[PDB]
């Protein structure tokens, strides 16, 4: 049972919170690690499900949809609801709908950082950061071929091959690939993915490593991404009935594609005991295009106050008729990143030091060629009741273009010291960023520009007791430039994150147990809010606060029993906002929790059989920033049966059956507003056969 | 009125384009 010591010992090492390889108890912030072994056991559809058992994340906010890996960490999402996702310590920099995803089959691990981490990464969400690690060429040869078949016509064929080219293993390669096909939960919606990952390592000695990393993915269809009202999902229609969980409000000819290409490397060289150099670089090109009709709530919803079609209807039919809009989109983006680090280890008497000095540079360019449908651009949908829609016939009466060229670039210089005095470890660091943006509206012929200069720092202490108990404290900061323009025609100043945290990490050297506790106060200042003088323009100066308690526990109970689990208390509130002061932001539950357990038989006739089951609980959340309605709580149960084929003379090979949402519960995952609700995932049953040679 | 993916409920032909997606 490889997942057992992986979740408890291999997962003690991390680099995401410090950019140095530091054990988790020596990191003065909250961090969680999901290994490839845990991902091989659980078989998560995406990286988000891989984090289901870690605290302080909302991995299921969007329900059945699997288009993006959006995460709500400690009550917060990135500026413009973009992902804040990293790959091999470099940002997968996105813009508008052009955001990249990495299939969990291609990953070695995923590490999640909670709270502000600008001190090492530059502009970042106050909530946190996700960093994924690509599968690397292995020492021992690997010859894996995998097959999947499940519910909603799911079909997958994968392969994972690695070996040395020479006898000394100084040249090694890896090649991981997959082809997936399935139907979305929603009728007429399909998903397709073809991904390949070529990798090459050059290891001339035990002190040098140059690894070429590339990723190529093509998705002709990414599936459902629509919106549905609280009327027919959370609440029943006037009828008293609700819409089915497979309900699709789009057009029969809705299409949505994505294409990704990346090349880069990871370099590290150790000169001596004092100095180590690191460099990470990536060039990536991302494309997306969609023709999507989608929902905009019922005609009795204030969002549809200017809709003619809605105004025409009787006040007895408004409550069960659905107003719809549309988006036609075509995007091409190019992204480049280089992070260069010098690591200096030395002592000053009784104090040992690990000094990190680095230069980080990223540039992103995104070219948007879109068309939007406004009020009365698509016919109403009677919710008491699928045909094609003309996307090419763009009517000047109700639709218009959106052609933008977005540019971003950021340079950061940063210093960090991990100074160890006996059992006292002090982490202190600072970063200086020059973040510059430039947006060309090709229709209006106008360019909006803003150059930001920002300083962030982090100061922490960990007291290392010999028994494995490690209390810690930290202050940490983040900044995020705005992309929005005020009444006065200028881009707004950045938003900032300021966090205080106290916690205790229980990481004993002699037991397979990882238990952490953390209490925090995270504040987002210069948040955009409604104009008090009333206009179609926002005003800066707003504030959001999140205070909470987070508990994670991971232990090997017996030789056959493994447990993973978490609990989160999140108290999020608008402390300063024109419209919502005192309210709780939408899609943020007060209470969340999860618990998983697995049993592996090692001696009788059931030798090599793993049985596992886990439950994920989400408390109630608010469905809108006005806090006019609530989304009800839910508990989802997953289960798996896995059998090692070693007893049948095929060691390394296994067959498994996964069941997600075992009791097939019907629930609304969340609502971001009265017109934007998402049905949770219906029961899924999957069979996987993975063979080693 | 902010950043996002989907134009706000008030966005039209003669209106500046702001988002809520
Ligand atoms: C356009 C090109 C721009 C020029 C950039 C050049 C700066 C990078 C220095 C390259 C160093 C190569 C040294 C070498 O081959 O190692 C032999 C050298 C000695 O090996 P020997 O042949 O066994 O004696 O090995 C080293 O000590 C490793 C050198 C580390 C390189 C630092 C990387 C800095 C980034
Ligand atoms: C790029 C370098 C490829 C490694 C080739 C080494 C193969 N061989 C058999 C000569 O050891
Ligand atoms: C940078 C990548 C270098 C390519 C690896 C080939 C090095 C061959 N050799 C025998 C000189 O070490
Ligand atoms: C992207 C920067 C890459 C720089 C490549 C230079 C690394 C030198 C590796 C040589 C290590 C020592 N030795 C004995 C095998 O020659
Ligand atoms: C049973 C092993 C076969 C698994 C299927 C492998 C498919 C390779 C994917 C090709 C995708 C290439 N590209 C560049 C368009 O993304
Ligand atoms: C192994 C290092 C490879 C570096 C090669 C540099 C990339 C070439 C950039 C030029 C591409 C420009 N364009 C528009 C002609 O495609
Ligand atoms: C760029 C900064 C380069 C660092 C200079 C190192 C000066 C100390 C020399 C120590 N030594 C003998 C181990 O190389
Ligand atoms: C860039 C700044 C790095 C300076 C580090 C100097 C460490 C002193 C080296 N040594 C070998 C004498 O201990
Ligand atoms: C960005 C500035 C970083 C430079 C920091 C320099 C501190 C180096 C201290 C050397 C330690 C001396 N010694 C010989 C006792 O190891
Ligand atoms: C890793 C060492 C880097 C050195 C840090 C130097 C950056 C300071 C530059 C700030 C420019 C001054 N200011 C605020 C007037 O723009
Ligand atoms: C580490 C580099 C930090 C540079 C701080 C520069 C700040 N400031 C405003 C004083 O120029
Ligand atoms: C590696 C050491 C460099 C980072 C030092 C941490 C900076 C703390 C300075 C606090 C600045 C506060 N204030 C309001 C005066 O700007
Ligand atoms: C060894 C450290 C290297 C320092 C790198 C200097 C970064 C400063 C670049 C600022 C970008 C300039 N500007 C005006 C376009 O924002
Ligand atoms: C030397 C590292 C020890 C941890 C120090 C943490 C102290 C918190 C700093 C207070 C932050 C106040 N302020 C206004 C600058 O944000
Ligand atoms: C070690 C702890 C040192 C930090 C002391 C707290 C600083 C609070 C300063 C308050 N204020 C509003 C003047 O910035
Ligand atoms: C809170 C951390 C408590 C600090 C421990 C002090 C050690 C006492 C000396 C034996
Ligand atoms: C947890 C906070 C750490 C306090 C330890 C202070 C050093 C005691 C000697
Ligand atoms: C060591 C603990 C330092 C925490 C100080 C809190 C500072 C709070 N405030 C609002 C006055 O800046
Ligand atoms: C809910 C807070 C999370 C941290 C849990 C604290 C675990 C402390 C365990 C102490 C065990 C002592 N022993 C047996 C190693 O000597
Ligand atoms: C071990 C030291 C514990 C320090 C805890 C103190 C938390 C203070 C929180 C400050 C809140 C201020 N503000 C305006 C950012 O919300």
């Amino acid at each position: 049972s490889a997942w057992g010591p992986a979740a408890t010992i291999a997962a003690r090492q991390s680099a995401t919170g410090t950019k140095t390889d530091t054990p988790i108890q020596k990191v003065p912030q909250s961090i969680s690690v999901v290994t490839a072994e845990e991902m091989a056991l659980h078989q998560p559809k995406s990286v988000k499900e891989a984090l289901s058992y870690t605290p302080g994340v909302s991995v299921g906010t969007r329900g059945a949809s699997n288009t993006y890996d959006h995460l709500i960490i400690r009550g917060f999402a990135a500026e413009g609801q973009s992902q804040n996702n990293y790959l091999n310590g470099l940002k997968l920099q996105g813009n508008f709908y052009n955001d990249a995803v990495i299939d969990p089959y291609m990953l070695e691990r995923a590490e999640i950082m909670r709270g502000p981490v600008s001190v090492l990464y530059g502009k970042s969400s106050p909530g946190g950061l996700l960093n994924m690690v690509s599968k690397r060429p292995t020492t021992e040869p690997l010859k894996e071929v995998q097959f999947k078949a499940g519910t909603d016509s799911l079909f997958q064929t994968g392969f994972d091959f690695s070996d040395s080219l020479d006898d000394d293993g100084v040249y090694s390669y890896r090649l991981t690939g997959l082809a997936r096909s399935a139907n979305a939960q929603q009728k007429g919606s399909e998903e397709q993915r073809y991904a390949i990952a070529p990798a090459f390592t050059w290891r001339p000695d035990d002190k040098t490593n140059f690894t070429f990393l590339s990723y190529f993915q093509n998705e002709p269809e990414t599936g459902y991404y629509g919106w549905l009202p609280k009327e027919g999902t959370v609440e029943p229609l006037p009828n008293g009935k609700r819409l089915p969980t497979d309900f699709n409000e789009g057009a029969k000819n809705n299409t949505y594609s994505r294409n990704e290409k990346m090349v880069g490397y990871s370099f590290d060289h150790e000169f001596n005991d004092t100095f180590t150099v690191r460099q990470n670089l990536r060039f990536a090109e991302n494309k997306t295009s969609q023709n999507s009709v989608y929902g905009y709530g019922v005609c009795s919803d204030p969002a549809n106050a200017y809709s003619k079609q809605c105004a025409a209807l009787a006040p007895a039919d408004k409550g069960h008729y659905l107003a719809r809009k549309y988006v036609v989109d075509d995007e091409k983006l190019q992204n480049f990143s280089v992070d260069t680090q010098l690591q200096s280890k030395f002592a000053t008497g009784d104090i040992d030091h690990t000094l990190l000095t680095g230069v980080d540079f990223m540039r992103m360019r995104n070219d948007i060629n879109a068309w939007f449908g406004y009020d009365d651009s698509v016919p109403l949908l009677n919710l008491y009741n699928n045909t094609d829609f003309d996307f090419n016939a763009k009517d000047p009466a109700n639709s218009g273009p959106y052609r933008i060229l977005n540019k971003q670039k950021q340079t950061g210089v940063y210093v960090q010291d991990q100074a160890q005095w006996d059992k006292v470890l002090v982490t202190l660091g600072g970063r200086y960023d020059w973040a510059d943006q430039e947006s060309l509206n090709r229709v209006a012929g106008t360019t909006d520009k803003r150059d930001d200069k920002q300083f962030t720092w982090r100061g922490g202490v960990n007291y290392l007791f010999d028994n494995g108990v490690t209390p810690y404290f930290s202050y940490s900061e983040s900044f995020e430039p705005s992309s929005q323009v005020g009444k006065d025609g200028n881009i707004f100043a950045p938003s900032k994150g300021k966090q205080y945290e106290v916690g205790v990490k229980y990481v004993p050297e002699d037991r397979p147990i990882v238990v952490t506790g953390a209490v925090y106060n995270l504040t987002k200042t210069n948040n955009l809010m409604a104009d008090p003088e009333g206009s179609f323009f926002s005003v800066e100066g707003g504030e959001i606060r999140a205070r909470g308690v987070e508990i994670e526990a991971k232990a090997a109970l017996s030789a056959s029993v493994n447990v993973v689990g978490s609990y989160t208390y999140t108290d999020a509130e608008y402390t300063t906002d024109t419209t919502y002061k005192g309210n709780t932001p939408a899609q943020v539950p007060k209470h969340m929790a999860s618990l998983w357990a697995d049993y592996t038989f090692f001696d009788g006739p059931l030798s090599g059989l793993t049985l596992g089951t886990g439950g994920r609980y989400t408390g109630s959340s608010y469905g809108d920033p006005a806090n006019s309605f609530k989304v009800g709580s839910y508990t989802v149960v997953d289960a798996l049966v896995r059998y090692d084929l070693a007893r049948v003379g095929m060691a390394g090979s296994n067959v498994a059956l996964h069941v997600n949402n075992l009791f097939d519960r019907e629930y609304v995952a969340s609502c971001f507003n009265t017109y934007g609700c998402f049905w949770g995932a219906e029961r899924q049953v999957v069979a996987t056969a993975t063979f080693r040679f | 009125g902010g950043a996002g993916h989907v134009p706000e409920y008030f966005v039209g032909i003669g209106t500046p384009i702001s988002f809520y997606g």
